[PDB]
Order: C-alpha cells, then structure tokens, then sequence
C-alpha cells in the first residue's frame, strides 16, 4: 500500500508491495540483528498497553509480532517455525532472509526460467550444510583431550561464573553420565534437566561436589518428624499422613457430625500406627510424599512419629528408581493401618543425611537399582550458583546435543564467514544466475557476525577480518585445525581460541535455518495471478 | 504487529523521563526538603517529598516513568526507603556517561562501569561504614532517630524509634530467619487509632485486634490456647432445608435462621470443652459467637493457618482439635504478656510476644488517628535502621559526602582502572557528586568549589565520614553531623538505581502491543 | 537590545551558545586539516578557482564571519604563521576544543575569570613542561636528514602522502644555503612552479627562478645592471592624422620608420643606461628587442607585477613605464643572470647567492598549479617551519605526541589545583585529544581507543597518531622516534597563542 491507492490488502502491486514487502519484512527482521546473542540488547516490548516483554530472543519477539503483512505472516511465521523447531536460531534464521528476500525474487523475475534462481540459494544451502556438517573443527564437546572434561572447561572457560572450569568441567561430566535415562530409538544422550542438581550459597564460587547417589531433597526446618536413620535402606513412599483429615473427605451438611468427629479422632493412631508399620518391615527412613498441612504440621510434631515426609516428588521418584524402593506398591488408599510391605524398600550401601554450608539432604549412598548421581553446588551466595549451574547448562546441553550431533559446527558466524566466502566464490565459477545467486547467498551470510560483534560491541571489519583471515586460499578446509579459526565466541562476539565449549551450537541447528531462512525468501514468491477481493 | 525502533530515541526518552524523576526530588531529599506539587487535571494540588506520588497520580511517560515506581517499590521494600535515591541515583547516571558513550557509541563498556562504580561503593562503603552497637539501643538510637529525620519529622523520631528498637530484635521470620533483614510482615506495621504516646504502649509483639472484640470475651489472661475445629467444632456447617414460601415473610427468614444454628451447636460444644480461645479457620456464625462468648472463649474465626500458626507460637497457644482430646500442646507461652488495649470500644488486643515470629504488630501511637501513619512510617524506617544496623553495625557517616565516597575513589580509579572502561567509568565517576552538591545547592554559596574542596576533603581528609552537611553546605564530619546513612542502605539504592539504567541501557525499542 | 539601542552582535545567547559555535564549525573543519591527515578541502577563490587545501588561511581568508568570534582569532594563526609554518592548522582548532569546554562550565555555570585564567595559569604550565618535551634539536640546518625529518611535519601537519621527498628536496633545495642564524631569506629562497613534468620532477634551482620567457639574447654581463620596468615600451608612434593613417600621406611614413629607432634609443639607451637586462612589466618591442638582441640586452617579454615585485624587490629594482631612453635606478643585484629550461621552459635566472644574498630559488615542476599549489601550500609551511631562525630548535615530538603528554601532567595538576580553577586546569589538559580524536577519524578509530592508549602510552614524547594504522589500533606512533619531531617554538607559539583569545573572545559579550 503506497502511492496513491485504488486497491486495498498490501496491493502496491509488484515491486512496490514487493519492496514494500521487503520493507515490511525486513522492519521486523532488524529486531534480531541487535537483539542477537545474550549480549545481542534486549528490547522491552508492551505485548498488549501496559505489557511490556524484554526479549532479545526473535522468534519470541515474532510471537509478540503480529502479522500485517504476507511478509510480516511467514517470518513470524518461519521463525516461529525454527523457535519450536529448536529455540537456537530463532534469532539467526531471522537476520539474513530480510537481505534473501531482498535477493533472489530479484532475479526470480530475471528467470529464463523461475527456479534456477532460488536453487543458487539451495544447492548452496546444501554447498554449506555439507561444509556445515564437515565442521568439527570448532565446538567440540564430541571430544577433548581431557575429553568432555576440557570441554566442558571450554564450555565453564568461555563463560564466567568466577572461578569455574574445574569441579564443574567435572561436573558436566557427571550430569549427562550421571543420568540413566536412555533417550528414546538408542539415543546415547542423557537429559541434562534430570540430573539432580542442588546449590549452596556457602564454601566458594569453584567448589562443588557430586553424591552418591540421587540426594533426596528432605524439607529443611519444616520437621520436627525424625527424617534421619543411617541404614542401607528406605522406603521411597507415594503416600502421606494427614489428622485433621485423611478418611475424611465428605461435606459437614451429613445433618449429625457424630460421623466426621468420630473417625477424626481414630484418624490421628493410624498415622502414628502407621510410621511404626513403614518402619517395622525394615525402613527406619521411610520417605512418604508427606505435604502436611501448617496446623497440621503441629499435630504431628506435637503428638509424635517418624517419617520423611514433603520431599520433592521428582527426587523421591528419582531417589525411587535410584535405591529400588517402590513409591506405589501396595499402596492405593489413605489410612494408617493399611497394609505395607518389604518392597518399598530402597537399596543403597548406606544412607545417610550430611548437613553442609546450613544445608542438609536425605543421602542416598550408592542406589543398588540405578547408578545415580546428584553434584551440590557452592557458591559464595546463592547468585553464584545460577551461574555456575547455567554455565555448566551451557555445556550440558552442547554436551548432550553433540550426543546428539557428531557434527558440531563453530558457533559465531565464523562459520559463515568462511561460507560468505567460499561460497561467494562458489558463485562465479558456477556461472550464469546461480553465480548470481550463490554470491546473494554468501555475500550475506556475512551479516550475521557484523551484527552480532555489533550487539556485542565487537562490530564488523575486526571480526570479519579476523574471522576470514583465518579461512583462506591456504585454508579451504573445515578439518579439524586452526590456521583457519572457523569458530566465534557468541558473548565475546569476537573469535576466540575455544574450539571446546558448550557456548557453540552443534550442526543439529544449524542446516535449518539455511533451509528456514531461504524458505522466506521462497516462500513470499507464490504468488500466481495478484489480485483484490471486494 | 510489524515494528522496530531506534537506539538513542529510544535512550534519550529514558533520560527525558529519568531527568525529570531525578530532578525536585533531589531538592526534597535530605535536610533540605521541598513539595513536589502535582497540578490535578482536577485542579489540586499535591505537594510532596516523594516522587512516586506525583509519578502514580500523573500520565505515566512509558520507557523510564514506568520502570522506577517499580525499583522504588523495590527500593521500597528492600530497607524502607530510598525510593527517592534510587529514581534519581539512575537517572543521574543514566544522563551525561550516555549520550558521550554513545556518541563514543557503546552499550557494553558503560555496562561495567555501573557494577565499578557500585563496587567502589561497596568497599569503602564497608571501609568507612561506621560500626555502631545494637548492643547499645542507643547506638540503635542515634541512628535510628537518624533516619527518622531524613525529611520532614523529627518529631515521632523519639517515640517511634523506641518501639522500633528491640521490635526488631523481637521481629523474627517463622525460619528462625534473622531478624536483621526481618520484614515488616514480621515487624508488622498497624497504627491503632487514637490515643497518645502518653497512652502508647510497646507492643513488641503483635496485636491481634481480632481477639478481643469484647469484654465477653477471654481478657488479661496471660496466654490463650487456641483451639482449632477439628473436634471442639464437630462437623455440621449446613441447614436443614425447610420449605419456602413467597407468600409468608418468616419462610424466607428460617431457611437463614438454620444454617447458623449448627455451628452454633459447633460453638456451643466449644462452651462446655472451655477454651479460652478457639480460632476457627473455617469461622463460625453470627448467633455462634455469642455461644463462644458465653464460656469467656474468645474467637479468632476465619482466619488463615499462618495467622495462627504465628500468632499460637506468638501468644503462646496450643493447636488442638478439642480440650478432651489430646495430641498435647503446641505452646504455652510465647507471650510474656496478653494486653488488650482500646481506644475507641473496639478492644485492640495487643500481645507482646518475646522473639516470636508472629506479626511484631508494633503498638504505636500518634496525638490522633491520622497521624499515627507517619509515626508507623517513622517506626517503620526506625526499624530500618535497626535491621541496618543489626545487619551490619557497619553503616557510613552522612548529609551525603556518602554520595561522594565513591565519587571521587572513581576518579583515581578512572585514572587507575582505567582501560577504555575509565571513560565509562570516569563519566560514571561523575553521576554521585550531583546529589550532595544539590543538597549544597539548596544551600547555594559555591556549591561546586566546596564539593571540590569537598572532592579535596574526599582525598584530602575524608571521603564521607567526615563529609559536608546537606542543610548547610560546610565541610562537617557526618559522623560529628550525627547524619547516619544506613550501609546496606548505600548496598540497595544504587545497585537497585544502576540497573534500571543498565536496563534502559539495554532496551533502545519498545513495541507498543 | 530590548530597547532599539546601541551595537552588539555577541552576548547572551550568543557569547555563550553562538561564538562557541561560530568558535566551533571552523575548528571543526581544522581537524583533520591538521596533522597527518588523508582529509582534504575544495576551495573557489573569487576567480570561482576549484582548489583543494587542508591549510586554513587560503580558506580562511574568504570566511566571512557577522562574529568576531570566528572572525578575530584566525590573525593568531596567521601571527603564529607571521612566525613560523603549519602548526598554524593545530592553531585554532586547538582553542575551539578547549573553548567549547567553557560552555559546558557556562552550563555548570563557571565565571569567565574563573574560567579564564586556570587555562592561562596552566598556559605556563604547559610552556613550563613543554621545555620538558625537548627531545631533541636541530643539528646541521646543512644536512639533509637533518631537516627533511622535521620538513615532513607540517607537511604531515598538512597531508600525510607526498611529505617525504619535499622533506628531502626542501632541504635538497638547501634551507643549508643561509646560516638561519637570525639570516634567512624566503625572498631569497622562492617557490617557483614550472607548469609541466611532475612534482617528483620538481627541482630546485638556486638563485631566481622566473619560469617567465628570457627574451632574446641573455644577459649583457652576469653581475646584471637590470632594469626592471613596468612599461619600458608602450610603443614611440601615434598614428592620429587625416585619417589617422594618411591624409597628407608621407607624414605617414615618418613615425612608423621614426617610431623604431626610437625604440633603438630608448633600447640603446638601455645600452646606454647600462643595464645588462632590461625587464618589462609591459610588452617587448620586437625592434626594441631586436636592437636589445643587437644590444645582448636580457629582456623579459613580459613580467608579473609579482616579477617585477621579487624584481623590484630583491635587485633593488624599481618597475617603471618608460617612454623614454631609459634611465637605471633598479641597477643590479644578482651576480649571476642565467637562463634555465626546468620543466623545459625559458627560466630566466638571477643568481647572487651569498649564503646571505643567497638564492635558492625552488622550482616546481609539475602539470597542475593547484597540485603545485596545495603542495605550495606545505612546502610554504616546511620552509618556514625550518624557519624558526634558532640553529637548534630543541626539536620536540612532532604530530602531536607531546599533547598527551602534559594531558596528563597538567590534568594531574589540574587534578592538584583546588577550586573553580581546577576545571579550567583541569579542561587545559584536556583539549589535547581533539586532534587525536580529529586524525584518529580520518585514521579510522575512535579516540578512546587513542586516547585511553595515548593515556596508557603515558609519558612518551613519541607514542602518538595522525592518519596510519598506527594511528588507528595501537594509538601508537613515533610522532618522536620516527623522525617526525618540530621545534620547539611553534609549540609554544601554538600553545600560547590560541589560549588568549579562548579566553579573550569569551570575555567579550558585545
């Protein structure tokens, strides 16, 4: 819609909308270019009046977008695509296709016959996926030297949560192999998320420390319930204990309350029958789900039992396959003389409950059904340990998605900047349109690094230089070796020496958003017939 | 829908709210004080030392207006006050570093400076944080009358500074959390109408206002136990279902009249179990409590769990389902007192309970209703500086060359940091001088040579414990002042400040919708 | 003013806000037209003449200004060319810079004599340090090296490219040929440009170089009486008769015969005057000529009034129109009367060089004037700029290096100095960076990088930028150790010079 306008829907027919598309697309696509990375300035951004989100993430921008235009629909659209696709490149698919479909329509219409033109972005976005996919030259958590140790280093060296790289390289290490959950179809990879992990404000910023065992979370300062038996054993409960009411749930409008006052007064034996009965079949630390009530919490520390009760369900149920105890075996109802038996019984060498740093924890020592393991954090305060615990994150995600990618490609546009190269050459010689168009499709693989250094104040001219600097007629190759650094630091936005760490993303999300990103390119074209309905 | 926006537009607006937030309120804090008066589109006028009131009463400019009432709220929280500090401790150092940088162009390098700067806060900070004794009430007390005055009252400075004083100490989380962070939830804050400070009371506990609502019920005795349904209440809360006629006028009532009538047998099988108190969680009914009230049972009815649970540890009071039917006792006494103490015929039960949770419902008392609120407020930022100060004994000398301890250490450090980051650094090392000078500036004469000679005395002498009296403008020691700046006080206003900057720092577009 | 009264353009507003201002959009252009510098600056004269130039005067002089603001100081400059060479383009932009601080302190609300004098006070302290900066001095104004290592400088203080080999034949045109003992003569050493060959190709020519034609046979003797004329032949006939031509009609043949002997007399009578060249600010007369070829007479066919100016000027001669036998007054100076083919034209000559009447005449050849010119325009500065007419100059760092040196040490002071005059100090040693910042554009860097470094670089009397890429990255250059130095004298001329008027034209509100 521009000039003077006899028609209506984003018709300033051909060129006009079409560059007004490319106006229009590209408006939303410069969100990204500085929002991109951590580093990348976030934008705070009302969703509705007086909504504000602060978002430097594209495609979570892009769904705060909303779509005015058939450019503004596909790039929300494809980004909202690769966001729920992977959530690494929901910026980065965004950038480059405000300049690819700035491109190749362009020559679209300069067809002898339409499709060449995009297929010098395809082949070329195959041309790099190929060379994508030969990187391991950078991001590698596939292996150190050290293996994932050094690697995960890399990963705790490229980031800073002060002193790190040292218990926590290590404890990437643990994380994935600490966690026997086989990821479906013979997936060696193992979700960093269900590892446990704890934190203490206390000991120092490096410090931390893997448990035998999963450690269960036992509510601290809430118990005056004895949680603590050394023993091999616990019986891992899906249960709980409750006297004000637990065979009662039915309304007070029964016309006599005899019944309700009743049964209220045997509630509370049962619950006292009922520790003894989970501790009597060899369980003295009998883990229940627990959740009492806060007058309740005063019935039971006033009148006395024992059992571990408000533990995290999500331990407990770790903690339950970890030891060997069965959270539900013979338990359905509610009551204190319902019947109980020997296989809730968890099976470690010893467990044992360790107060450290003001902090104490059921420990779990050497489950017998499941090697488990959780590491406790230190930090010298609580802020510490998001740090540490997100850097570490950063490997054992990388970590567990180079279980997922072999392949893993340098983080940065470094990757590209070789491609914005190579490819640029591989251009020319291919002659004709897709030499046009495979130099369209390099030359602006170069604007991902000039805006992310921007975003981190490390710019353009440095970092492409020094990114194809790195790369050139000497060094065509991806191998595995750095006279060519093909590999960027993201927070740093200048190209730096870890060719190891969790800050890079493996091939897995990169081939998309080649993919996505010239879709939008293609994907604005389909027009056949423009026309106005009235 | 489709939008972007740009950078120093963007950033600028920040200022151009953020300017203004910083700017009369700058007059208002400290001793020199003056009213930030609001023109109402109704026509009033609104005078105030305090930014946030005009800012929440006016159009809200979006980028930076917006943002601070929040910080300040923040702020607010974090030891009381400093709403003030930090709205113009922002903008101040969002302003001239910015544009410069940013013709110099650069988000991150300023980004840095701020945590510096907030750093070479930190230390000499806690280098020249002055300790001052809890032990002493009275080094509690020079303090804590300090922080009572910081604008216009050194009035209820004596008195609410005394009920603050072992409150806090009296003040407790429910995790045996200490006490020196303590919340005004657990030093809760309700002025009770009328009365005097002659009439005041130290209510280092908490009142329930709800225990006493009549002389029916239990008073002067020394603990209650709280008895808590369960048995004492046996079950029925519902009605019989008569039939209703619209012809009659008594069928509409006695459908009413029955659902009342059950927990007044629950109330009435409480008379003969006597009680002294039953809370009912659930509550009871209207013709139920006189039934309560008959056994001199008082009734804390409808109330929540914790309020119970703190107030039971606070006044000592058991949990039970019924006085015949025993899983024992909770407590018997957390209350070294039971006062029920009214102004007005609404009995105020006020009970002091000895380092208990509870609320600390702190007793105080104005010439009047209405101004027990700045009382409560001079009790409230009394406590602030008791949790200060029992926080950290440590807090610095004051009348602001506080402002410029740091401000000056940035100096040399802008010249021995330095790097790129000092210019950052350096145009941050600027933002802290404005503020005590302002105060010098109220007090005019050269306002900017003193701050000099200041800056001078800084380095020369010292940098804030002997500082420049904000009502004067001469070079006075802030501890000879007797001007106490809480430590943690310093710790909160400009870490809180330096973000929202660091904040409209990083957002240069704002998408509406 | 409100009233309809008196005269002011300044004050108010414009004191505080406008001259800054008008103290500012010049200076802004003086940046990068100082120092080493790729930046360069068309020019119309009034001949609506397209030329370029980073020098300030040639654009100066055609700046008109309704202020005094930007008006009056560019004499300071030009003072301080009256002095020296380039540094003159450091000149104003240097107050400009510290000038616009001021304002900042108006806004902070500073008082002029407060503002005034710290920079005045620190103005010494600067000349008291800049003594400190002395690095080095000139040794052997004879040798090459010598001086074409400073020559460079104001050249870089002008452009950055051509500054080597003009360093070079600028002392390959011999500054060496006077003592510059307190003896050195700019009339004696002239910059004459030969339209053709190149700029490389340029030569110096010792002794008078006028490109402008010798005329016939060359020099009577080489100790040449001259006489310099501005009209020695204006032509010996009128025609005005009858018809103007004939009416009587052998009255006609008298005067066009009888005019040429006349000629004859008047050129014999140059003969007889006695000048071993006769020299015309008017036209030759070919039978004159012709009898001045008989006579061996040197002539110049025509002469510049800038001819007859170095004519009149050096020889002692006197430009007259002459209808007459001729009468020396202009007589001789120059022991040698030559002809030259430089750039393969006719190059009349005068050499008496005395290493006092010492003539060492630079002649540029090249196939543009306004290259020649802007060239011109360095080599004025270089010369002069080795004029300093102290033998030793106490060279100190060129291109700037010795800026950051008191930015620090006077800051430092400014730093110590207590009061309203802190600033003022402090703002002195502050308007070092305008220039590293000014060169560090055209060298592509931002000036804190520069400056932070040009900090960190310290106490250096080298480390320093203009345009390089040691200019850009490493705020690091030998703006001493490279060769690169200047006299101490300009500094302080520059210095000095610049800081009264910051502060004078400030005071002046009117």
């Amino acid at each position: 819609m521009e000039g003077p306008l006899s028609v209506f829907g984003d018709r300033s027919t051909g060129e006009t909308i079409r560059s007004q598309n490319v106006m229009a697309a590209a408006s939303i696509a410069n969100i990204v270019k500085s929002s991109l990375g951590p580093v990348g300035l976030d934008k705070m951004l009302v969703d509705d009046i007086g909504d504000v989100t602060i978002t430097n993430d594209g495609a979570t921008i892009l769904k705060l977008l909303e779509v005015e235009h058939p450019a503004a629909k596909v790039l929300c659209e494809l980004a909202d695509l690769q966001d729920k696709e992977v959530g690494d490149g929901t910026t980065s698919v965004v950038i480059i296709a405000a300049e690819l479909l700035k491109n190749a329509d362009e020559l679209v219409k300069q067809k002898i016959h339409p499709t060449s033109v995009i297929s010098g972005y395809r082949l070329a976005c195959k041309e790099a996926v190929r060379y994508i996919n030969e990187n391991l030259i950078v991001n590698t958590d596939e292996l150190g030297r050290d293996c994932l140790i050094n690697a995960a280093k890399t990963s705790m060296s490229s980031k800073i949560i002060g002193i790190n790289g040292d218990f926590f390289a290590n404890m990437v290490v643990d994380a994935v192999l600490a966690i026997k959950y086989t990821d479906i179809r013979g997936q060696p990879r193992y979700p960093v998320n269900s590892v446990n992990i704890l934190k203490a404000h206390g000991r120092s910023q490096m410090e931390s420390m893997l448990i035998s065992g999963y450690a269960l979370n036992c509510v601290v300062g809430s118990q005056g319930m004895p949680k603590r038996i050394v023993n091999a054993k616990i019986a891992c409960l899906d249960f709980s204990l409750q006297k004000t009411k637990m065979k009662l749930g039915v309304q007070v409008v029964i016309t006599d309350p005899e019944k309700l006052d009743q049964i209220r007064q045997r509630e509370s034996d049962i619950t006292k029958e009922r520790i003894q009965k989970i501790l009597a079949t060899g369980a003295n630390v009998i883990l229940t789900t627990g959740g009492i009530d806060d007058m309740c919490l005063k019935y039971f520390v006033e009148a006395g039992a024992m059992a571990v009760r408000r533990v995290l369900k999500r331990d407990l149920k770790r903690i339950a396959k970890a030891s060997g105890a069965t959270i539900l075996s013979t338990l359905a109802n509610l009551e204190g003389e319902e019947t109980f038996e020997a296989a809730m019984l968890g099976q470690a060498e010893e467990v044992v409950q360790e107060r450290i740093c003001d902090d104490e924890l059921i420990l779990i020592k050497n489950t017998k059904a499941r090697t488990s393991a959780s590491i406790i954090l230190r930090g010298a305060n609580d802020f510490m340990c998001d740090e540490m615990e997100r850097s570490l994150h950063d490997a054992l995600c990388v970590v567990k998605r180079v279980l997922e990618s072999k392949s893993v490609v340098p983080g940065g546009g470094a990757v590209e900047a070789a491609l914005s190269i190579y490819l640029e050459n591989y251009a020319t010689s291919m002659g004709s349109r897709e030499q046009l168009a495979i130099a369209e499709f390099a030359r602006s693989l170069l604007v991902i690094p000039n805006t992310l250094a921007v975003n981190a104040a490390q710019d353009s001219t440095d970092l492409v230089a020094k990114l194809r600097a790195f790369h050139n007629e000497a060094q065509v190759n991806p191998e595995r070796k750095n006279l060519k650094w093909i590999g960027l630091d993201l927070s740093n936005g200048k190209p730096r020496d870890n060719k190891q760490a969790g800050v890079f993303e493996p091939t897995i999300v990169k081939v998309k958003s080649l993919k996505f990103a010239t879709e939008a390119a293609i994907t604005i074209l389909r027009i056949d017939d423009l026309i106005k309905l009235h | 829908n489709t939008k972007r926006e740009s950078g120093r537009k963007v950033q600028s607006g920040n200022i151009n709210a953020a300017k203004t937030i910083a700017d009369i309120i700058r007059t208002c804090l400290g001793p020199k004080s003056m009213m930030k008066m609001l023109l109402d589109p109704m026509g009033g006028i609104v005078m105030t030392n305090d930014g946030n009131a005009i800012l929440r009463e006016i159009q809200v400019q979006h980028p930076a207006a917006k943002s601070m009432i929040e910080i300040s709220r923040t702020q607010d929280e974090e030891v009381g006050d400093g709403t003030t500090s930090v709205i113009i401790l922002a903008g101040e150092m969002l302003s001239v570093a910015e544009h410069f940088l940013e013709q110099q162009m650069h988000p991150t390098v300023v980004i840095s400076a701020y945590r510096k700067a907030l750093d070479d806060m930190i230390s000499t900070l806690k280098k020249i944080s002055i300790p001052v004794d809890i032990s002493d009430s009275d080094m509690m007390l020079n303090i804590i009358n300090s922080s009572i005055t910081t604008k216009a009252i050194s009035r209820w400075s004596s008195l609410a500074c005394n009920i603050a004083l072992d409150a806090v100490k009296m003040v407790q989380f429910e995790e045996n959390g200490r006490k020196e962070i303590d919340i005004k939830k657990y030093a809760r804050v309700e002025k009770i109408p009328g009365g005097i400070i002659e009439d005041s009371c130290v209510l280092r506990g908490v009142m329930i206002n709800k225990d006493v609502t009549h002389p029916r019920m239990r008073r002067y005795i020394k603990n209650p136990r709280i008895v808590l349904l369960d048995s004492s209440l046996e079950y029925k809360k519902g009605e019989s279902q008569t039939d209703i006629e619209i012809t009659r006028e008594e069928d509409f009532t006695r459908i009413l009249q029955m659902e009342e009538e059950y927990i007044q047998q629950l109330c009435e099988d409480i008379i003969q179990l006597k009680p002294d108190v039953v809370i009912t969680e659930k509550g009871i009914s209207d013709l139920a409590q006189h039934y309560l009230m008959r056994a001199n049972i008082t009734a804390i009815r409808r109330v929540r769990k914790t309020d119970n649970n703190r107030i039971a540890r606070a006044c000592g009071a058991r949990i039970v389902s019924r006085p015949e039917e025993l899983r024992e006792d909770d407590v018997g006494t957390g209350a070294g007192l039971l006062e029920i103490k009214k102004i007005g015929d609404e009995y105020f039960t006020f009970i002091t309970d000895c380092k208990d949770p509870k609320a600390c419902t702190i007793l105080l008392r104005g010439a009047s209703k209405e101004i027990l609120s700045e009382v409560e407020r001079n009790l409230q930022d009394a406590m602030q500086v008791c949790r200060n100060v029992l926080l950290d004994p440590q807090l610095v000398p004051g009348g602001g060359a506080s402002e410029m301890a740091v401000a000056h250490a940035l100096t040399e450090k802008s010249k021995a940091m330095t790097g790129v980051e000092q210019w950052p650094y350096r145009a941050v090392a600027q933002a802290l001088e404005v503020i005590p000078r302002t105060l010098i500036q109220n007090c005019g004469a050269s306002t900017i040579r003193l701050l000099t000679s200041l800056r001078a005395k800084h380095t020369q002498e010292n940098c804030e414990t002997w500082g420049v009296n904000g009502e004067t403008g001469t070079l006075v020691d802030m501890k000879e002042l007797g001007i106490w700046e809480p430590l943690a006080v310093k710790l909160q206003t400009y870490k809180t400040a330096v973000e929202t900057a660091v904040l409209l720092l990083r957002i240069d577009d704002i998408v509406s919708g | 003013m409100l009233k309809e009264g008196a005269k002011h353009f300044s004050g108010l507003e414009e004191a505080v806000y406008r001259n800054i201002q008008a103290c500012k959009e010049l200076a802004q252009t003086t940046r990068t037209a100082y120092g080493p510098n790729g930046m360069n600056k068309m020019v119309i004269n009034h001949l609506e003449k397209l030329f370029v130039t980073n020098d300030a005067a040639t654009i100066l002089r055609e700046l008109e200004v309704q202020h005094p603001a930007a008006k009056m100081i560019v004499m300071a400059s030009h003072m301080q060319e009256q002095e020296v060479g380039d540094g003159t383009n450091f000149v104003l932009v240097f107050a400009g810079a510290l000038l616009e601080l001021a304002e900042e302190l108006l806004r902070i609300g500073l008082s002029v004599s407060e503002v005034i004098e710290g920079y005045e006070i620190a103005c010494r302290k600067a000349h008291e340090i800049l003594p400190n900066l002395v690095c080095c001095s000139a040794k052997n104004l004879r040798d090459i090296d010598e001086v074409s290592s400073l020559l460079r400088t104001s050249i870089m203080s002008k452009q950055y490219g051509n500054e080597v080999f003009l360093a070079k034949l600028i002392a390959q045109a011999c500054v060496s040929i006077f003592p510059d003992s307190g003896h050195f003569n700019v009339d004696n050493i002239r910059v004459c440009k030969i339209l053709g060959s190149g700029i490389s190709s340029s030569s110096v020519l010792h002794g008078m170089v006028f490109k402008k034609e010798t005329e016939g046979d060359v020099t009577s003797v080489k100790d040449a009486k001259i006489a310099v004329y501005s009209c020695p032949f204006d032509g010996m006939i009128t025609e005005t008769k009858g018809t103007v031509l004939i009416k009587t009609a052998e009255e006609l043949m008298n005067f066009s015969k009888g005019e040429e002997n006349l000629m004859d007399a008047q050129v014999k009578a140059i003969a007889d005057t006695g000048a071993n060249v006769v020299v015309t600010g008017g036209k030759v007369a070919d039978m004159a000529l012709h009898y001045a070829n008989k006579y061996n007479i040197m002539l110049v066919r025509l002469n510049s009034k800038w001819d007859l100016r170095r004519l009149c000027k050096t020889v002692g001669a006197t430009a007259l129109p002459r209808l007459t036998p001729p009468v020396l007054e202009e007589m001789g100076h120059c022991d040698s009367v030559y002809l030259s083919e430089v750039g393969d034209t006719q190059v009349v000559v005068f050499k008496h060089e005395k290493e006092d009447g010492a003539i060492s005449t630079i002649v540029l050849r090249g196939s543009t004037d306004n290259l020649m010119d802007d060239i011109e325009r360095a080599v004025d500065d270089g010369v002069n700029t080795f004029k300093v007419l102290t033998r030793d100059k106490r060279l100190v760092p060129g291109g700037g290096a010795t800026e950051i040196e008191l930015a620090k040490q006077i800051t430092s002071y400014g730093e110590t100095c207590p009061g309203l005059e802190q600033y003022a100090i402090k703002k002195f040693a502050e308007a070092f960076e305008a220039i590293p910042r000014a060169l560090a554009e055209n060298s592509g860097v931002k000036a804190n990088e520069v400056i932070s470094k040009l900090y960190a670089v310290h106490q250096e009397g080298n480390k320093n930028v203009g345009l390089d890429i040691e200019a850009e990255v490493p705020a690091v250059k030998d703006m001493l150790e490279a060769g690169i130095l200047d006299t101490y004298l300009g500094k302080y001329w520059a210095i000095k010079l610049a800081t009264n008027a910051a502060v004078t034209v400030l005071r002046v509100d009117q």
